[PDB]
């Protein structure tokens, strides 16, 4: 638990507006604009008509035998129990036209990948807070429902003008992972080196993903292969050589001139290739960098809206 | 090809119910009186280079006939719409056949089925046609007889972003040469299929004849790509649960990391002979 009350009074506020919306179905909704699409399905800003609320709808398109389709929806409904200040507000999941839709909180500022592209780089002061948020979300998930995320990267980190950080698209359902999610491979890879060789992995793999994501946001560039010497002061490869790099070469590290030991050491511990020696979540929670940033005073909402232009 | 250019006498052909979709058009059941499989394709490409290759390959398939290879019958092209018509295979796919409880495979039945598949592939190779898509789901088993389908078909350039989506069943049959080249924005037609890649795919179907399952359990495709193209995954499966020495020897030969060390299909016939 260890749930602040500010947080508990905005969780209750959203579960009880949640029962006001009741159930739903497709034509209750109406489009707004293109949030984006990838590795499965398009997500769009939507307004719900029965209950004056703006949501974000994730549609993914799966013609398969209906038996596993209903198994997927019933496994996905467990999102109703998953409610934390660090996990996006979930409302409902339903099948329609053979297109599964997940309705969730709309997050004003989008994904830290989007944030990053406009921001160019993300300062350390603030990456401290997002790091705390991620370990909290991951611990909440591992302790309360006993799952792991399996896909941590900036495009799955969501921010709002109210100043919260929450995680979207974690692997709650096994059937949906095995039946669709596994088959996609992008242009980048955030998978741990022990997942890539197909051994048993744990939430440790998520620790690795988080470390790689923090490097990308800290230096503005996807970190492998490491930037070359001319590119570093200023600040064309196929997918297999990327994966072979991740497995057979040293991991990224933050530049030593710019960030504190505490940050450098935090990421160095997240990025150890052997998951046994990689820090777990208990250990990361009490790390120097965490104790620092947790006790610091940063106004997130202000930085966010002056970064992207909201109010 | 206007379908009357084929040695099969044709009066009329009727579409029946569909029986599965895929990357290359939609496959219907149909009546030539005989049952047939009709694959409907459409040619985005239009640059008459694609249709030139299509015409070459369809007349190359005309010259084929063999009791272990599905009979190619016709192809017509009213561009962009094209159709490929083969004989319909009664019975079950070998994929779903090894996975049946009631099915009784044994050290004999497996060798026999394998020798059937090898004869078919050997013919196709003799006439210089590369399958480019051998897998358990493209082999049909009806009582005694074993028939290979859907061959040569990856060479064409019809309708299929800058991501990838790769089924797991397919990747298990892919040799390391290929999966190393996979990367978003590269089409399937640019991949390095070959006779050696075909015998590697035969390696996977033989493993499936032994173990009635994939050699790699379902997992994220990036994981499969590394494990396949590094050769590591195939080294570890040969370690993990073994079968018999003579059985496993053919498997280690077909999966050989260096493609040039892979046996020919003629040689594989002999290897399957000197077994229990
Ligand atoms: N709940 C949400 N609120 C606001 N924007 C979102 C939300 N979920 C996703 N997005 C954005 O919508 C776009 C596409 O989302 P998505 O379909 O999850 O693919 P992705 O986030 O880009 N990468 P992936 O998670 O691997 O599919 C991205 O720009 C996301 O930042
Ligand atoms: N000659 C045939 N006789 C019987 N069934 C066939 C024949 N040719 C194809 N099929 C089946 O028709 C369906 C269409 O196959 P196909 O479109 O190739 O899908 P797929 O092999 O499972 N995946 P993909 O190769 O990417 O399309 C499959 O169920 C085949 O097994
Ligand atoms: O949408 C998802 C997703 C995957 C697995 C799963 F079990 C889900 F429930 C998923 N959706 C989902 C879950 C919780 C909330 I709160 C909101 C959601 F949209 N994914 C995984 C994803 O991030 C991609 C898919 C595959 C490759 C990389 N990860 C997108
Ligand atoms: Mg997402
Ligand atoms: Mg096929």
């Amino acid at each position: 638990l260890e749930l602040d009350e500010q947080q508990r009074k905005r969780l209750e506020a959203f579960l009880t507006q949640k029962q006001k919306v009741g159930e739903l179905k497709d034509d209750d909704f109406e489009k707004i604009s293109e949030l984006g699409a990838g590795n499965g399905g398009v997500v769009f800003k939507v307004s719900h008509k029965p209950s004056g609320l703006v949501m974000a709808r994730k549609l993914i398109h799966l013609e398969i035998k209906p038996a596993i389709r209903n198994q997927i929806i019933r496994e996905l409904q467990v999102l109703h129990e998953c409610n934390s200040p660090y996990i996006v507000g979930f409302y409902g999941a339903f099948y329609s036209d053979g297109e599964i839709s997940i309705c969730m909180e709309h997050m004003d500022g989008g994904s830290l990948d989007q944030v990053l592209k406009k921001a160019g780089r993300i300062p350390e002061q603030i990456l401290g807070k997002v790091s705390i948020a991620v370990i909290k979300g991951l611990t909440y998930l591992r302790e309360k429902h006993k799952i792991m995320h399996r896909d941590v990267k900036p495009s799955n980190i969501l921010v709002n003008s109210r100043g919260e950080i929450k995680l979207c698209d974690f692997g709650v359902s096994g059937q949906l992972i095995d039946s669709m999610a596994n088959s996609f491979v992008g242009t980048r890879s955030y998978m741990s080196p022990e997942r890539l060789q197909g051994t048993h992995y744990s939430v440790q793999s998520d620790i690795w993903s988080m470390g790689l994501s923090l490097v990308e946001m800290a230096v503005g560039r996807y970190p492998i292969p490491p930037p070359d010497a001319k590119e570093l002061e200023l600040m064309p490869m196929a997918i297999f050589e990327l994966l072979d790099y991740i497995v057979n070469e040293p991991p990224p590290k933050l530049p030593s001139a710019v960030f504190s030991l505490e940050f450098q050491d935090f990421v160095n511990k997240c990025l150890i290739k052997n998951p046994a020696e990689r820090a777990d979540l208990k250990q990361l929670m009490v790390h120097a960098f965490i104790k620092r940033s947790d006790a610091e005073e940063v106004d997130f909402a202000g930085w966010l809206c002056s970064t992207i232009g909201l109010n | 090809v206007y379908l009357q250019e084929w040695d099969i006498p044709f009066e009329q052909v009727e579409l029946g119910e569909p029986i599965g979709q895929g990357r290359w058009g939609r496959v219907h059941r149909g009546r030539w009186h005989g049952e047939v499989a009709i694959r409907l394709l459409e040619m985005d490409g239009h640059n008459q280079d694609h249709l030139k290759l299509f015409k070459k390959e369809v007349m190359n398939y005309r010259q084929t006939r063999h009791e272990n290879v599905v009979l190619f019958m016709g192809a017509c092209m009213n561009p962009p719409h094209l159709a490929i018509i083969t004989s319909f295979c009664k019975g079950r796919t070998l994929h779903s056949f090894v996975r049946d409880p009631k099915t009784s495979l044994d050290i004999n039945k497996t060798r026999q089925i394998a020798q059937e598949i090898i004869k078919g592939m050997g013919y196709l190779h003799a006439k210089g046609i590369v399958h480019k898509d051998l897998k358990s789901k493209n082999v049909f088993y009806d009582n005694g007889k074993v028939v290979i389908t859907d061959f040569g078909l990856f060479g064409i350039s019809g309708v299929v972003e800058n991501q990838l989506k790769l089924s797991h069943d397919w990747l298990c049959y892919l040799a390391p040469e290929i999966v190393r080249e996979m990367t978003p924005g590269k089409d399937e037609d640019q991949l390095p299929f070959s006779k050696a890649a075909d015998v590697y795919a035969f390696g996977t179907v033989w493993y499936e004849l032994q173990a009635r399952d994939w050699p790699l359990k379902n997992q994220a495709a990036e994981a499969s790509i590394w494990q396949i193209g590094s050769g590591e995954g195939m080294k570890r499966v040969l370690t993990s649960v073994s079968l018999g020495k003579e059985v496993s020897e053919i498997l280690s030969a077909c999966w050989a990391f260096d493609l040039q060390e892979r046996p020919s299909f003629s040689l594989l016939m002999d290897m399957l002979e000197k077994l229990p």
